[PDB]
């Protein structure tokens, strides 16, 4: 997504209006479908992936991915600092 | 209960008559799969409480009788019918329980 | 920064490389050279020759050859 | 189509695909550290009497060889019943080639109809053989024998007279197509009596074998050597593991025999050629449970190791160094296969009940309120004076 | 007899709870000594289990920082003395033991009433000093575990105090052979030779899982039986068996075709079906003239 | 129960195989030890097959270039160094290249000893312009990665080829830790890259077996006065002055020297040894 953000900013004349437009689009998502956002799907991440897909490229929805090797419920992956 | 018998006890049991099928389990103490077969046979003996009789013969003790019965290895089961005209069935190896249930019903 | 400095401090040269005045392995690709290093066949700063299959993009002093070996059949080594 | 034959060379294992079937079991001595056994007796299972089985069936050798990276095809017959189809499935998943397996709709897997006599002493006299005794000469897959560079078979295929003729036919065809003949004795239970019957039965196949593998107990039986060493005694005295001189096995030699292998489990493997002879020490202190105590997994693992080495360097059948390496490789294959089988099967505690070795080595709490290891009330204390 | 040998070259008993052993293994090929050395060192220091006291229960004690009349030491000092007691056992599970004594005198490790699976290493290890004829009952819990952890006792189960190894050149570069030495220090709960054997066995059990069949290989003690029960279920409610369980070995394919499919790791009927007609031509020795005869066999099936 | 599985497989080309494997569930600290041992076994304990010597027959005049061959002698050696082989050979065997004339010499044109196979048939060796006959004898060996120098046979103008025996190109391991409260559990991942002479799954198996074979041998069994000084002893002047000549002061040092050692020092006689023992028995 870091590279995607830089990709989107190459098509923008002003990065401050880009930030405002993304937030405006994100506010519309939450009003439209309130319950689908705040957990695994974040509205700002959904806006960015939608805008990459609008260019014709392909990204997963809201950049959401999960661990397939989780040993069942209750188990949290622990981070090695 | 699965009972241990000698060759003469089994002769007295085969020559006689019965109303239920007879299962003879040739085994030896040194054979690992024979121990697994013992577990299957006691589950079967519980299912067919009086509907069948399960006996075991130690082939190390009775190598003469094991050979005369054409036992070629272990484990080996003999399913002997109470009908004299019917022929017995010899199974070799660790066979699943459903095969034993099929043998008992369909042809014993 | 120290790790990069030690990593890229190359081979010893001249009187620090040879006790006496002199009056090395060749690797087909960079993965073979790195694999030989993992098997402790060469050291991190031991000199080697690397077969190069790209353009000449090695930053070096702009100098003419030390020696040209010119065979009478037409091949020459610079 | 020899341009389509790959590497390693295909090996055809001929005979029976049984499930956990043991031909025989003889008293044996294994190399063991008896100081460790006394220290770990409460945690390590050992048999009261060590009795070793030579191996299993031809199907298990095919499975073991496929596990070593070999190419094994199984030649035999199975019934079309559910048990026959389960065994065929088991062979395919173990990556044994079963194109040489004949499926018989008329015969039944692992079941024979016997005619038990009720007149004098009990006799059996088989009537309708099982599916894995009914392979006919018309059913031999000559294409498999054409590709295969080694033909493996065991004595169990000589017990039935109809099955014996098919084995002889398959052997003769394989010799014609230039296959090496590996004869694994694995003497079945009835043959251990009447040595004269055994010699007459195996004489024809014995002379057609290029490689023969026998156990030390089988070699003693065929040579008329009565066992004189001790059994089940806590030492590793060299009399328990004696390398017989070449002249002791010369009466069993024949013109075309290349190697004779003599096995004492994974403890020791002896080899004999026309020019060379020797032995390699091994290791037989593997985890063993009551479900694996006959060590038949080791025997299949050992033979699979020998086959794997002999087939990839078939020109080194007389090099003494390669023979020592081959024997050591077989020992390692037998040790690993035995070790794995203990983990898969476990311990006693289709109703089959097993526990892991971790559960087997777990003791009781000893927290009984009447017992001497807990805190009783002040009444019954008996404070031991210092 | 064996070409590669090992032996204890020195075995020393510094005290009741300090054992030393040195071992040699030679001759080894170059690099094998380094592989054995680091794996053995990691197993010795991190994989060998021990057994010790995990907690203590006191009868008439407010907290572990009080004092008892008649005992020179404090309650906290008792727990530290219990923590240093070395035990040996081969079995697992939480055991319990007991101290039930009457003073005055010297309480040592030999005064512990141990369950039959557990043994004391050093009798003389000091627990407490009693200066009065009083009654002292302490319950104990004992476990066999790895690593380290009524009043809990901070148990450190590891019996190997230290380990070392060295590698030396065997000689002239015939095959640049090497000699390995291993030094082991234990606390007496097991000898250095026993620690060496336990680390080797533990290491084998860590590497052998890769030699089991891969997960989800067999259909889910006796891996043959579950597939048989599936067939019994399929026989009732006549359903037939799925193509993933049917192998190309059971189709009457010509041997040249069979070798091509197996060479391409096409094993089951479903694997063959998912392959198109262009991919099969990409395989060597399998041509267009072979498609129709293979399709007909599958057409007839 | 502890189980392993392959989670990713790929074949980018005939000489580039990738595989990722999982082993779970493991207790704390176990995955690191397994990963370290397996990686070391994968990189140097697995035997590979390589061309180790090349010999140009027909007496090509021992020059740096051959008439009719576009590439120099050294470039042919470098190309031969890159050819991937697999085999089961014991010891060393010879292969041979015998090409009639113009065209491309590739690995397809190598005549191989019995157990030896070629992985990429299209690997390039030499471009032949003129219709000359080229005859190169090759030496093929199977060796471990951590292995050694094959004893030199240096004559007949056979060019050595410094082969790196590494069928496993690269290997890595990582550990994931999971937990639910006090219950910990770790998962081991192992990544393997091979040059096609071996699949990543087959490399995993050989590394495990080679490790086990390294530790089986450990389970093998076999067939069956300080405070008493020389001065306080009434010794003769010759004996005493000789004892100080060897830096011996206390009776512990005297008893720490053998009777053979006592003779080797200057001016000590056999009668002197007896007198010392006679006095020693008296105390």
């Amino acid at each position: 997504m870091t590279m995607d953000i830089e990709r989107l900013l190459l098509s923008e004349d002003n990065r401050f209006e880009f930030v405002n437009s993304v937030a405006a689009e994100a506010t519309e998502y939450v009003e439209k479908n309130r319950d689908e956002y705040g957990g695994t799907k974040k509205a700002i991440f959904h806006v960015l992936s939608n805008r990459v897909n609008d260019l014709g490229f392909d990204r997963p929805e809201a950049y959401a991915e999960s661990d397939p090797y989780k040993p069942g419920p209750g188990y949290l992956k622990e981070y090695y600092t | 209960l699965v009972r241990k018998l000698s060759a003469q006890e089994l002769q007295d049991l085969v020559k006689g008559e019965r109303k239920v099928p007879l299962i003879v389990d040739f085994y030896a103490t040194w054979c690992g799969p024979c121990i697994l077969m013992a577990q299957e046979l006691e589950m079967l003996a519980v299912e067919y409480e009086s509907n069948a009789m399960i006996v075991k013969v130690d082939t190390d003790d009775e190598y003469e009788f094991a050979r005369d019965m054409q036992v070629r290895g272990l484990p080996t089961l003999f399913f002997i019918s109470p009908d004299p005209s019917k022929d017995a069935i010899r199974t070799e190896g660790l066979i699943p329980l459903q095969m034993m249930r099929d043998i008992i019903d369909n042809d014993m | 920064l120290i790790g990069l400095y030690v990593l890229t401090s190359g081979t010893r040269r001249g009187i620090c490389a040879n006790r006496y005045n002199p009056c090395e392995p060749f690797f087909c690709n960079s993965y073979d050279a790195i694999g030989a290093y993992r098997q402790k066949r060469i050291n991190l700063d031991s000199p080697l020759w690397l077969r190069w299959q790209l353009d000449q993009r090695v930053i070096a002093s702009k100098e003419v050859p030390i020696e040209v070996h010119y065979e009478s059949f037409g091949n020459y080594h610079e | 189509i020899s341009h389509t034959y790959g590497w390693p060379p295909l090996v055809c294992c001929f005979g029976s695909a049984q499930h956990a079937f043991v031909p025989s079991g003889r008293p044996a001595n294994r190399l063991l550290d008896y100081e460790r056994q006394e220290r770990m007796k409460d945690a390590v299972w050992a048999p009261e009497k060590y009795i070793r089985a030579p191996g299993g069936c031809a199907g298990g050798v095919a499975i073991a060889l496929a596990s070593l990276g070999g190419k094994a095809a199984f030649m035999g017959k199975l019934g079309d019943d559910d048990f026959g189809q389960a065994m065929l499935y088991y062979l395919n998943v173990c990556q044994v080639q079963t194109r040489s397996v004949k499926i018989d709709s008329k015969r039944v897997t692992a079941c024979s109809t016997m005619k038990i006599s009720k007149r004098g002493r009990l006799k059996s006299t088989c009537v309708k053989p099982c599916a894995e005794d009914s392979l006919s000469k018309s059913e031999i897959n000559v294409d498999v024998l054409k590709e295969a560079k080694m033909f493996y078979f065991t004595t169990h295929s000589l017990l039935d007279k109809k099955m014996m003729s098919t084995t002889l036919q398959a052997i003769k065809i394989s010799k014609q197509l230039g296959n090496v003949i590996f004869y694994d004795l694995n003497l079945p239970l009835p043959l251990w009596q009447s040595l004269e019957e055994t010699k007459s039965l195996i004489q024809e196949v014995w002379d057609l074998a290029d490689v023969i593998e026998v156990t030390k107990q089988e070699l003693e039986f065929l040579c008329g050597i009565e066992p004189t060493e001790e059994f089940d005694t806590k030492n590793n005295d060299s009399s328990k593991f004696v390398h017989y001189e070449p002249e002791t096995v010369e009466p069993l030699w024949h013109e075309n025999l290349k190697i004779l292998f003599v096995t004492n489990g994974t403890s020791k493997i002896h080899y004999y050629t026309k020019e060379h002879n020797g032995a390699v020490l091994g290791m037989e202190d593997v985890p063993i449970t009551p479900f694996t105590r006959d060590m038949s997994a080791s025997g299949d693992g050992i033979v699979a190791g020998l086959i794997r080495m002999l087939t990839v360097q078939p020109d080194l059948m007389n090099d003494k160094g390669y023979l020592e390496r081959t024997a050591r490789y077989a020992i390692e294959c037998g040790v690993v296969d035995q070790w794995l089988l203990a983990q898969t099967r476990g311990y006693p505690p289709n109703g089959i009940r097993s526990i892991t070795e971790r559960e087997y080595r777990t003791s009781k709490p000893y927290d009984e309120p009447d017992g001497p290891y807990v805190m009783k009330p002040v009444e019954e204390r008996e404070y031991r004076k210092l | 007899t064996r070409t590669l040998q090992w032996k204890c070259v020195e075995s020393r008993r510094d005290s009741k709870r300090l054992y030393y052993g040195r071992f040699i293994l030679s001759p080894l090929m170059k690099g094998q000594a380094d592989t054995i050395g680091i794996a053995m060192r990691r197993a010795l220091l991190g994989e060998i289990e021990g057994t010790c006291i995990t907690r203590a229960k006191f009868e008439n004690i407010p907290h572990d920082y009080s004092n008892i009349v008649g005992i020179q030491e404090s309650v906290h000092e008792i727990l530290m003395n219990l923590n240093e007691i070395v035990l040996k056992s081969n079995l697992y599970g939480t055991r319990n033991a007991l101290i039930c004594v009457q003073g005055p005198g010297y309480i040592t490790a030999r005064d512990i009433i141990l369950p039959p699976s557990v043994e004391i290493v050093d009798n003389t290890q000091h627990i407490a000093t009693l200066t009065e004829p009083i009654n002292l009952c302490i319950g104990l819990k004992i476990e066999r575990n790895r690593g380290y952890s009524s009043y809990p006792i901070d148990a450190v189960f590891m019996p190997v105090q230290n380990a070392n190894h060295s590698i030396h050149s065997y000689g002239n570069g015939n095959e640049k052979q090497e000699i390995l030495f291993i030094e082991i220090w234990t606390n007496g709960s097991l000898t250095p030779k026993e620690a060496l054997h336990e680390a080797s066995r533990n290491l084998i059990n860590l590497f052998i899982p890769f030699l089991h069949v891969e997960e989800e290989t067999f259909y889910l003690t006796l891996p043959l039986f579950p597939f048989h029960n599936k067939l019994v279920n399929l026989r009732q409610k006549k359903k037939e068996l799925a193509f993933q369980y049917i192998f190309i070995d059971q189709l009457e394919l010509p041997p040249r075709i069979y070798n091509c499919l197996k060479k391409s790791n096409i094993h089951t009927l479903l694997d063959l079906l998912n392959n198109s007609q262009e991919d099969l031509i990409k395989m060597e020795h399998f041509h267009i003239e072979d498609v129709k005869k293979l399709l007909d066999i599958l057409e007839k099936k």
